[PDB]
RNA sequence: CAGUCGCGUAAGCGGGGCAUAGGAUCACAAGAUACAAAAAGGAAAGAUCUUGGAUUUUUGGAAAAGCUACGCUAGGGAUAA
RNA sequence: CUGAAAAUUUCCAGUGUAAAAGGUAAUCGAUAAGAUAUAAUUGAAACACCUUUAUUUUUCUAUCGUAUUAUUAAACCUUAAAUUAAGGAACAAUUGUUAGAAGACAGUUUAUGCGGGGCACAGGCCCCAUAAAGAGUAAAUGGGUGUGUCUAAAA
RNA sequence: UAGAUGUGCAUAGUUAAACCGAUCAUUAAAAUAAUGAAUAGUGUCUAAAGUUAGACCCGAAGCCUGGUGA
RNA sequence: AUUCUAUGAUUAGUGUGAACGAAAAUAGAGCAGCCUAUUAAAAUAAGUAAAAUGGCUUUAAAGCUGUUUGAAUAUUGUGGG
C-alpha cells in the first residue's frame, strides 16, 4: 500500500451494437480495453463510444455502465 | 493452525442446535436425573447414545434445568431415568436440596418433595430413537426447526468430507508406497552393507 | 464574515494557547508528586533506580 | 485581525469597540476570565 | 532456507467470536453428566512476540480456587451469611448437618476439615472424633484449622496458581465446570491484568501484545472469546445450574 | 498558575521536601522496645498457655 | 565512542534538562539540581 | 545582586578539578520562549534562549591527480646554471 | 507466513519413528466378547481422547515470474501504389522514467611554505632554554617517547 | 473662486521582535536589586570622498558564438 | 485594459557566498472602449482546469512544459486567485 500509485486507465465506455459473444449483449454499457475498441469493434461497427452527448440522446447517465460477462454466449 | 482450521473444526461440532433431539422443553419442567453403567452390556448402550448424541441439544435450548448423570460400575444397575414434570403449577418450590453427578454411584435419584411428581422411563436393550421419542411425546416440548443457514451448514460441511476422505485415501497410497519404496531398497544395498 | 472574527465566527488560537492549561496542569500534578518522588529516589538509591524517563 | 479587534475592544485603551463588551467579559477573543471560588 | 523472527499471527477479520455467556452455553451442553469436579475450563492466549525474546514465569492467586487438589470444607451455622461467603470462596461443603451425616455415611468428598469459632461446641457433640483421628482430619487448633477470617487462611492452605509461556501461547485453567459466569468473569480479569501487568513491567523493545483468547473445556471444542459478557439473545438470561 | 508558585506548593523553600528524614530516631528506639517487650510477653501468654 | 554525552531531564516536567559526559559502562546518570522555570530544586533523571 | 541548595558549633566556603595542552558560522537534531504569522482563523517556514553530533588537522574553517624536450602569456632577477 | 484439506516430526534405553506443553480417568465397541488408555516396566521427559501452538512435505486455490503457441482474426513492424499477398509478432521499434556504464568527450582542481626549484617534509595547542635581572622577542634554532585526555566520587 | 494633490528626512527611545513608551530590554511573577541606552534637524553650493558602472591610462596569452577559405 | 519613463527599491525576498531582485502605490507621457468588435470573429469554450513525475521560471505560490492520468456548472456561492 501507499498514498499513492501509478496513474492507469480503466477503459472506454462503450454500447455493443452486435451483440458480441463472450463480452456481452446488444445495447450492453460497459469499459473496455481501448485496443479492441480503436482496432476491432470501432471499425466493424460493432460497438461506439458512449460520449457525454450520446448519454443524454440516449436519456441514459454514468449509472448504466456495467461490466464485461465474460460468460455470455448468444 | 489457521483460524479458519479451528473454525471449521468448530461449526460442525455445533450440531447441538439442529434437529435431531433439539426441542423446547415447557416451563413445566423442574430437574432430570438419570443412572446407567459404564460399559454397553445388559442393556446398557441406549442411554449412552442418548447422553452423547439427544441430551445435550437439549441444555442449548434449556440451559436453565438441571440435566444430572449418575454413572456405576454395576452393568446390572437399572438403566431409569426420572422426570420432574411436575412443578406444581409452577409454584415455584424452593428444591434446594440436589445432587450432583458422579462416576461411582454416590448421587442416586433422591426422593422428590411435596410439589414434585417424577415420571419414569425405563430404558433398557432398547434403542436411543424409542428412548428419545419416548421422551417428547411423554415431556410434551415443541420441536424447534432450523433455519436455512443451519442447512448450508450440515450441506458445506457434508460436502467437505467428501474432499477430504478423498484425500485421507489418496496421501495414504503416498506414504505407504514410499514406506514400501524405502524397503526394496533396504533390502537390497542396505542388507548387504551390513558385511 | 470572515474566518475567527466574522460573525457568528470564533477565534481558534494558537497552539500554545489551547495547550496552556493542559500544559500547565502538567507541572502542577509534577510537583505535587515531587516530595515522595525524592524520598523513593534517596531510599531506592542512585544506582538501583531503574524508573528513568523516555 | 484578531490583535486589531482585541486593541480597541478593550476600555484600557479606551477602544472605540469597548462598548461591545460586558462588564465581566474578557477583551481577548479566546481566553476567559476564570471563576474564583470552591468547586 | 528461508527464517522468520516472529511466530505466525493470522488474519482476525473473518474470525468468529463469543461472548462468555454465549460460549458456556455451548460448552455445558458438550459437559452434560461429566463430573464437574473433574472438569475444568482452560484459557490459551496467543501473544504477538518474538522467539528470541524471554518468557514469562511468573504466578497468580485467582480470588476463587480451580485446583481440586486440596477440597476444603467448612463447619459453619446453617443458612448463615459464612455458608454462601465459603462458596464464594471456594468451599465445596458448608453445614453442620450436612456434613455429620455425610461422614458418618463412610465417605468423605474433602480431604480437609475446618471448624469456625462458631460451631465449637456442636462439633464435638457429634461424636465423630473417633472418624476423623486415623484419617489425621481431626480439625484442631494445632493444625490451624479453626479460624474467625476464613479468607486469611485460604490464600496459604490451598496455594498458587503456576503459568508459563512455552511457544507464544500461554496455557492454564480458571475455573471449574461448576463455576457461575459472575465468579468465571472476574477470575478472567485477574489472569489478563496480572499478564498486561507483567508486561508492561517488562522492557520496551518488544511489548508483547495479545492477538486472540480462546476458551476451552477438557471435552470441548475451542471457541474464541469476545470483551462482551451478557448473551446477544434476547431470550436468555444468565442462569446457574450443575 | 505562574510556575515559581507551582513549585512552592510542596513547601516554603530553603529545604528539599522528600530530603528531611521523617521520622526521629529517638521515636524509632521506643518502637523497637515496644516491639520487643510484646515479643517477649507473646511467649510468656505462649507459655503460660502450654 | 568510549564517551557519551546524556541529558537529564527535569521530574518537574517543565521541560529543563542539563547535559553531562559519562562512560557507556556506567550506570545512567541522576541527580538533585536547580530547575530556573519553578526556581526549585527537584529531581533530574537521564532522558533514555 | 537576585533566585535556592549543600557542608559547617561558628566565621564562612562553594558558579568543577594545584596551575599551564579540545575550532566558529551554516545546515541538521532535541528542549524551552509567546515574539511575528503576506485577506482573516490556524499552520508552515522564521526569530530568541539552552543543548548535541567535526584529523571543518592547509585546525579564522575549498568536496580536488599528473605530463609537456610541441608548449604559450604576464613578470622576477625579489630565488638558481 | 494468501489460505484450505490431509499427513508427516527416528541420538541409547523404551511394547515403539515419544514434536512440545496444559487438562483428563476414563474413551471406543447396538446390546455378546474385547481392543485403547490409566496403571507397572523404560527414560531427563510417557502416550487414548479434547484443545492450542511448533517443524517439515504433497495437491488445490491465490499471487508473482518465466516458457511456448495463435493472430485479414486489419495492433505494430518489414517487402510491396500499400494487397482478403508473404513473413515477423505482442516481440521489435519509438516516447517518458529509472539504474549501470568507455578520458569516447567536456569543465575544473592538482595549492603554498622551503638559504633556487624538484622529491621529501611541514601547518592547532602546551612546557623548558635560547631571551640580553619588567613584558615581549627570530631562525628547516635547541630540549620532550609532550598533547585532541581522564574524572559523578560508591559497593 | 475654492478644494485636494505629488517621493523623502527629522520630530522618542527600547528589544531578536512586538506589546510597551520617557521609559524600554534580561530577571520563566513582579518589584530603583542590578546593567545598557535620551534632546536640531533639513535643503543647497564649494571641495574631498565610499559604492556600482570601462572608473586614472596603456598592455596579454587564451575562452565562446557567427561567418571566410582546399 | 495595454504600452513608455521615474519613484517606490543597494526594499520585501532569494542565495552558503559573490550577487540577483519584485509588486501594490505614486507622478508624468498618452488615454478608448468593445462583440452590431467600424470589417466583419463566440451558439461563452474538456483531454481543458488540475494531479503525479522529468524540467523551465521562481520565494515553496502563480505562470510554461514532455510523459502517464484526469474535474465542475454561476452570488440560490459553480469555477480560478
Ligand atoms: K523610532
Ligand atoms: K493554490
Ligand atoms: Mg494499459
Ligand atoms: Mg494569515
Ligand atoms: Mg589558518
Ligand atoms: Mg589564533
Ligand atoms: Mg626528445
Ligand atoms: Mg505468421
Ligand atoms: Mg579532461
Ligand atoms: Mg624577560
Ligand atoms: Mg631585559
Ligand atoms: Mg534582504
Ligand atoms: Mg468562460
Ligand atoms: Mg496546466
Ligand atoms: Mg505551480
Ligand atoms: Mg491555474
Amino acid at each position: 500500500a501507499s498514498h499513492r500509485m501509478r496513474l492507469q486507465d480503466q477503459g472506454v465506455v462503450v454500447r455493443l451494437l452486435e451483440d458480441i459473444p463472450k463480452f456481452g449483449r446488444k445495447h450492453a454499457i460497459f469499459r473496455i480495453e481501448r485496443g479492441r475498441m480503436r482496432n476491432e469493434w470501432f471499425p466493424k461497427n460493432k460497438a461506439e463510444y458512449m460520449t457525454p452527448a450520446r448519454f443524454q440522446e440516449l436519456g441514459l447517465t454514468r449509472d448504466a455502465i456495467g461490466e464485461v460477462d465474460r460468460s455470455f454466449v448468444i | 493452525v489457521g483460524v479458519i482450521r479451528r473454525l471449521n473444526v468448530v461449526r460442525e461440532l455445533l450440531n447441538i442446535r439442529a434437529g435431531p433431539g433439539a426441542a423446547l422443553l415447557p416451563k413445566e419442567v423442574t430437574k432430570v436425573h438419570m443412572q446407567f453403567a459404564h460399559r454397553i452390556e445388559e442393556g446398557h448402550m441406549g442411554p449412552r447414545k442418548f447422553w452423547r448424541e439427544n441430551l445435550p441439544k437439549l441444555k442449548y435450548w434449556n440451559p436453565a434445568v438441571p440435566m444430572v448423570i449418575n454413572r456405576t460400575t454395576d452393568q446390572k444397575g437399572p438403566a431409569v431415568m426420572t422426570i420432574y414434570f411436575r412443578d406444581d403449577k409452577d409454584a415455584k418450590p424452593s428444591s434446594t436440596p440436589f445432587p450432583t453427578s458422579s462416576a461411582d454411584g454416590s448421587s442416586p435419584a433422591p426422593k422428590p418433595a411435596q410439589g414434585e411428581r417424577i415420571v419414569t422411563i425405563d430404558m433398557k436393550n432398547r434403542n436411543s430413537s424409542v428412548i428419545l421419542k419416548e421422551f417428547l411425546d411423554k415431556t410434551g416440548a415443541v420441536a424447534v426447526q432450523p433455519t436455512a443457514k443451519d442447512e448450508e451448514e450440515f450441506r458445506e460441511f457434508e460436502d467437505l468430507h467428501r474432499r477430504s476422505e478423498i484425500d485421507r485415501e489418496r496421501i495414504r497410497k503416498m506414504n505407504d508406497a514410499k514406506k514400501r519404496e524405502k524397503a526394496m531398497l533396504a533390502k537390497a544395498m542396505s542388507d548387504a552393507q551390513s558385511i | 464574515r470572515v474566518k475567527g472574527t466574522g460573525v457568528g465566527e470564533k477565534v481558534k488560537g494558537h497552539k500554545h494557547e489551547r495547550t496552556l492549561v493542559a500544559k500547565m496542569e502538567k507541572r502542577r500534578e509534577a510537583m505535587l508528586a515531587m516530595p515522595d518522588l525524592i524520598r523513593e529516589w534517596k531510599k531506592v538509591g542512585k544506582r538501583n533506580w531503574t524508573k528513568f524517563p523516555k | 485581525s484578531r490583535w486589531d479587534i482585541e486593541y480597541y475592544r478593550d476600555p484600557a485603551h479606551r477602544g472605540y469597540l469597548s462598548h461591545q463588551l460586558a462588564p465581566g467579559e474578557s477583551p481577548s477573543l479566546y481566553f476567559k476570565v476564570p471563576t474564583g471560588g470552591e468547586k | 532456507k528461508k527464517q522468520y523472527k516472529f511466530f505466525k499471527s493470522w488474519d482476525l477479520t473473518g474470525q468468529q467470536q463469543f461472548s462468555l455467556c454465549d460460549a458456556m452455553r455451548y460448552l455445558r451442553a458438550v459437559e452434560v453428566g461429566q463430573p464437574p469436579l473433574s472438569v475444568k475450563y482452560e484459557v490459551h492466549v496467543k501473544l504477538r512476540t518474538k522467539k528470541n525474546g524471554p518468557v514469562v514465569r511468573d504466578r497468580v492467586r485467582l480470588p476463587t480456587p480451580v485446583k481440586t487438589d486440596t477440597r476444603i470444607a467448612v463447619i459453619c451455622p446453617e443458612g448463615s451469611a459464612l455458608q454462601e461467603e465459603a462458596k464464594n470462596l471456594g468451599a465445596v461443603m458448608a453445614g453442620e448437618e450436612t456434613l455429620f451425616e455425610a461422614i458418618r455415611s463412610g465417605n468423605f468428598p474433602f480431604n480437609k476439615l475446618l471448624c469456625h469459632t462458631e460451631s465449637e461446641g456442636a462439633l464435638r457433640k457429634a461424636n465423630v472424633g473417633k472418624l476423623l483421628g486415623p484419617k489425621g482430619l481431626m480439625p484442631s487448633g494445632k493444625t490451624k484449622t479453626i479460624t474467625n477470617n476464613l479468607e486469611a487462611t485460604f490464600r496459604d492452605m490451598i496455594g498458587m496458581d503456576e503459568y508459563r509461556e512455552r511457544n507464544g501461547v500461554v496455557r492454564m485453567a480458571v475455573g471449574q465446570l461448576g463455576f457461575t459466569p459472575k465468579q468465571l468473569a472476574e477470575n478472567i480479569r485477574v489472569f489478563m491484568a496480572k499478564i498486561k501487568s507483567d508486561i508492561g513491567k517488562l522492557d520496551d523493545t518488544t511489548p508483547k501484545m495479545v492477538e486472540e483468547v480462546v476458551l476451552s473445556t477438557t471435552h470441548g471444542p475451542g471457541m474464541s472469546l469476545n470483551a462482551e459478557f451478557a448473551p446477544t439473545d434476547d431470550k436468555i438470561k444468565p442462569e446457574d445450574l450443575e | 498558575e505562574t510556575n515559581w508558585e507551582i513549585g512552592r506548593l510542596i513547601g516554603d523553600p530553603g529545604s528539599v521536601p522528600g530530603t528531611e528524614k521523617v521520622g526521629s530516631r529517638k521515636a524509632k528506639f521506643r518502637a523497637r522496645r515496644r516491639r520487643r517487650n510484646t515479643f517477649l510477653l507473646g511467649i510468656k501468654e505462649r507459655k503460660l498457655a502450654k | 565512542s568510549r564517551i557519551i554525552n546524556v541529558r537529564l531531564i527535569s521530574m518537574a516536567m517543565t521541560g529543563y534538562f542539563y547535559t553531562f559526559t559519562r562512560p557507556r559502562t556506567s550506570l545512567p546518570m541522576s541527580m538533585l539540581k536547580y530547575d530556573p522555570i519553578v526556581r526549585r530544586k527537584v529531581l533530574f533523571l537521564e532522558q533514555k
